[PDB]
């Protein structure tokens, strides 16, 4: 099972992560049932 | 999830993924409505002592 879970929050905080506390609701479980062992992100362009 | 006891109106109010409430005593406080989708508050009957 592959479990997401995550949370949105509001920051105005310039450059590193802000001090404080916020827990993370569950959102989604995957029923997968494969081997992962790497992960990589996925950005977008901007084209002018 | 069997069980005994008096189902009545629950003030808490649970989050969306939750759906069971577990007092100290790992037993369900409360349980989320499987058809209406609110939460019912369980608690024992009067026991007493004679
Ligand atoms: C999962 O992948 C890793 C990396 O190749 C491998 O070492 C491991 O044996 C795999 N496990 C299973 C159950 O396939
Ligand atoms: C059937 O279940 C849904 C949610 O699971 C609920 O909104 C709906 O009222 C139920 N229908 C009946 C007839 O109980």
């Amino acid at each position: 099972y592959f479990k997401i879970y995550s949370k949105h929050t509001p920051i105005n905080l310039v450059r590193d992560l802000p001090q404080g506390f916020s827990a993370l609701e569950p959102l989604v479980d995957l029923p997968i049932g494969i081997n992962i062992t790497r992960f990589q992100t996925l950005l977008a362009l901007h084209r002018s | 999830l069997t069980g005994t006891g008096v189902l009545t109106e629950s003030n808490k109010k649970f989050l969306p993924f939750q759906q069971f409430g577990r007092d100290i005593a790992d037993t369900t406080d409360a349980v989320r409505d499987p058809q209406t989708l609110e939460i019912l508050d369980i608690t024992p009957c009067s026991f007493g002592g004679v």
